RNA sequence: UUGACAUUGUGAAGAGAUCUUUACUUAUUCAAUGAAGCGGAGCUGGAAUUCAUUUUCCACGUUCUAGCAUUCAAGGUCCCAUUCGGGGCUGAUCCGGGUU
RNA sequence: GAUGGGGAAGCUCCGUUUCAAAGGCCUGAUUUUAUGCAGGCCACCAUCGAAAGGGAAUCCGGUUAAGAUUCCGGAACCUGG
């Protein structure tokens, strides 16, 4: 047979990121002695559209404590941040909507955003736009701390893992219907070559598992083992349950 | 700019090829106003030790 | 006893003599004579209608050159074979694959009165 | 002779002792490269019996292959 | 005095950009440093067997300083001593019909590993001088035990370097006296009763002991603080 | 995707006539940074509430503001041979050099 | 796409600042002589990759069988010293 189009983003050729417009990639500090310490501020120069990604980035110029000079990070932009705003960062910092704390520090029932899987991966959970984490408790002992994943999952990390105060701007964003296949071309050049998706069942066998026959229909289950091989795996893959809620 | 004299690239006030006159107005007014509400600050953190 | 004081993390190779060469032998034995001089810079005039055109006329020799020549080794083998004094070196590689130069002197000369001197006219 | 010890002790590589060296050795290496440069053999009669000398000339590299 | 004034500059994170300090404990060292340092650290974390440190267990220095003096005395010829009395022994021994044997018996620390372990069999070795180092550790830990057991006295001296500078090397190894005179006779035996006492009496009851095991002292502190005040609230 | 042997050392608990927990760190693994502020003890207050006296944890220079922060640091003190300036101590607590 | 490293029986592959001791500057100290010794620095750490992208500076008139924003005459301009 062929190698069928999944196969073919792994070697990566035509399927790679297109990275051209894109500001840098958005993290939080490094954790240094001020940081974790006591609080170092910023300001924020501009909060800026980035390419790629659905929300705004801020660039917040910070002082480097050991060298005389200025550098600049970028954040994603949380909602309500403003040009102007001081950005304070640090275990000793206040609970207001942009200010980064670890985790331990602020209470349950805190909306955060951009937290960080472990302490220092400068930023994983909850970076798309209108993300957050919400703090539903502490483990003052072994010091973890109880958080609810954008997705609804519950997640333990640690009590240094630091995370920004408030909602990712951007929200509303897929509230609006694309309405036609222009705009659906406009998202996607700025992204990767994904689209548009030739359903497998109007290819050949050789193209794809769906394929042949002389109606179009999948011929066999479309949820396949989780225990599947290389090139099987297509539709629904290890699925407990399908088709339509209710 | 290499082959030109430096009145051309330059004003005679402080950050003269620089920032617009407007922005040395604030960043003076800034100056001196927060260093003044800062020596104020540092006298209520000598009275703070005595009020206590 | 104590340690040394470090202000900065980085440690970096310690700068250490490095030393002149001393051969026992040389290298090639005889040194390799000018390579390009006086006499194989210009090997040739040019004597076309178009060239003594020229020559009778704007006061500028046009000789055939070496091609490993440049308008610094012509202007001066110009000076030191023909005597002459020299404004001027334009030159171009002919599509034969030589390299003709048009050499200007200055007005202090005639290129019709030297032209003859080395026997083409 | 002092080699007729030697030879023995390196007989016996679950001994209390040579299992210890082997763990401490053992880290030495993985950590320098590949291949690198031993100043000195490690077990100096072993390479005797196989044609080593100490002079100049005879040289001990020390060579790491994925198993 | 009118004119200086005080600044004083404030460290305080936040503001006044950090002097400049001493970084010598956070620097990145070359990776053959870091290996060298760690070669040790991770000697004294495992477990080391018995008929290891029993180095480590080294004759501390006043006999050491009196046990060299002794040796110092003995040293070999030099090339120079050597290159002068084969000119002697030239123009001696042809001449006078002497039988080449017109020199004094020379009396020398014997040295080299193949030739000491050699005489320690034939019980020949008056004393014996061993170095902690010896990388190559296999080449040296028998000695404690043949000394030991054909009942010659034995000593384990700090550095292979000092033990190389009485026998004109760079490092030696091993040190032996096979011979010695009737001045340095009694001297001798002052420093086998000492020597004898820490090494080849105690032998027996440190083969007993298992050494290292010594947590570093980032764990030794966490330890204690567990240890201790599990007890005492 | 599973089991066994090897990498692979240190030892405790609890059930089964071997397993489930859980400790140790140095191997092994991951992560970050132009391998800067680790671990331990300290002084100052002070939450503290004192059943002998401290039993214990927290602390310990920056929050109206898009200003400013670099030259072994000014100050303070003491040296060297005053000569212009240089070398110390502190300012900036001490110990172990386990980079975190 | 080298280097350092890491795979591979090997042809070679990975990767491009990566687990690296990866480098030459600004002048003070010298008036025996030129550059020792000096404090401080700066850590971006090959190279390749566009005759349509970025980019130091030139115009008019005349001239040839065939060349010109290049040659001639005149009027400018840039760059390094």
């Amino acid at each position: 047979g062929r190698v069928i189009r999944n196969q073919r983003k792994g070697a990566g050729s035509i399927f790679t990121s297109h990275t051209r417009l894109r500001q840098g990639a958005a993290k939080l500090r490094t954790l240094d002695y001020a940081e974790r310490h006591g609080y170092i501020r910023g300001i924020v120069k501009q909060i800026v559209h980035d390419s790629g990604r659905g929300a705004p980035l801020a660039k917040v110029v910070f002082r480097d404590p050991y060298k005389y000079r200025l550098r600049e990070e970028i954040f994603i932009a949380n909602e309500g941040v403003h040009t102007g705003q001081f950005i304070y960062a640090g275990k000793k910092a206040s609970l207001n909507v942009g200010n980064v704390l670890p985790l331990g520090s602020v209470p349950e029932g805190t909306i955060v955003s951009n937290v960080e899987e472990k302490p220092g991966d400068r930023g994983a959970l909850a970076r798309a736009s209108g993300n957050y984490v919400i703090i539903i408790g502490h483990n003052p002992d072994e010091n973890k701390t109880r958080v609810r994943l954008p997705s609804g999952a519950k997640k333990v990390i640690s009590s240094d893992a630091r995370g920004v105060i408030g909602v990712i701007a951007g929200g509303g964003r897929v509230d609006k219907p694309l309405l036609k296949a222009g705009r659906a071309f406009h998202k996607y050049r700025l992204k990767r070559n994904s689209w548009p998706k030739t359903r497998g069942v109007a290819m050949n066998p050789v193209d794809h598992p769906h394929g042949g026959g002389n109606h179009q229909h999948i011929g066999k289950a479309s949820t396949i083992s989780r225990g599947a091989v290389s090139g099987q795996k297509a539709g629904l893959i290890a699925a407990r349950r399908t088709g339509l809620l209710r | 700019y290499a082959t030109v004299s430096k009145t051309h690239k330059t004003v005679s006030r402080a950050y003269g090829g620089s920032r617009c006159a407007n922005c040395v107005k604030e960043r003076i007014i800034r100056a001196f106003l927060i260093e003044e509400q800062k020596i104020v600050k540092k006298v209520v953190k000598e009275q703070t030790e005595a009020a206590k | 006893k104590a340690l040394k004081v470090r202000t900065s993390a980085t440690f970096r190779l310690p700068k250490t003599l490095k030393l002149a060469r001393a051969p026992k032998y040389a290298s090639k034995a005889v040194p390799h004579y000018n390579r390009l001089d006086s006499y194989k810079v210009i090997e040739q005039p040019i004597t076309s209608e178009t060239a003594m055109k020229k020559v009778e006329d704007g006061n500028i020799l046009v000789f055939q050159v070496s091609m490993k020549a440049n308008k610094y080794q012509i202007k001066k083998a110009v000076k030191e074979l023909y005597e002459v004094d020299v404004l001027k070196v334009n030159t171009l590689v002919r599509p034969n694959g030589t390299k003709k130069a048009y050499v200007r002197l200055t007005a202090d000369y005639d290129a019709l009165d030297i032209a003859n001197r080395i026997g083409y006219i | 002779g002092a080699y007729k010890y030697l030879e023995e002790l390196q007989r016996k590589k679950q001994s209390d002792v040579l299992r210890f060296l082997q763990r401490v050795r053992v880290w030495e290496y993985r950590q320098k490269n590949v291949i690198h440069r031993a100043a000195r053999p490690t077990r100096p009669d072993k390479a005797r019996r196989l044609g080593y000398k100490a002079k100049q000339g005879f040289v001990i590299y020390r060579v790491r292959v994925r198993r | 005095n009118p004119l200086t004034h005080s600044t004083p500059k404030n460290f305080g994170i936040g503001q006044a950009v950090q002097p400049k300090r001493n970084l010598s404990r956070y620097v990145k060292w070359p990776e053959y440093v870091r290996v060298q340092r760690q070669k040790k650290i991770l000697s004294i974390r495992l477990k080391v067997p018995p008929t290891i440190a029993q180095f480590q267990y080294t004759l501390d220095r006043n006999t050491a300083a009196e046990t060299f003096k002794l040796f110092n005395k003995y040293r070999p010829e030099t090339a120079a001593e050597k290159k002068e009395r084969l000119t002697k022994e030239a123009a001696a021994v042809a001449e006078g019909k002497s039988k080449q044997d017109a020199s004094p018996k020379p009396y020398a620390v014997k040295y080299g590993l193949n030739h000491v372990v050699a005489l320690i069999e034939n019980k020949k070795a008056k004393l014996v001088l061993i170095a902690n180092d010896v990388d190559p550790i296999e080449l040296v830990v028998f000695l404690p035990a043949l000394c030991k057991k054909m009942g010659v006295p034995y000593a384990i001296v700090k550095g292979k370097a000092r033990l190389g500078t009485l026998v004109n090397q760079k490092t030696s190894a091993v040190a032996a006296l096979t011979e010695v005179r009737a001045e340095d006779e009694a001297a001798l035996a002052k420093l086998v009763s000492t020597i004898d006492a820490n090494f080849a009496d105690k032998y027996d009851e440190v083969k007993k002991h298992w050494g290292g095991g010594i947590l570093g002292n980032k764990a030794q502190a966490k330890m204690d603080k567990r240890a201790k005040n599990s007890d005492s609230a």
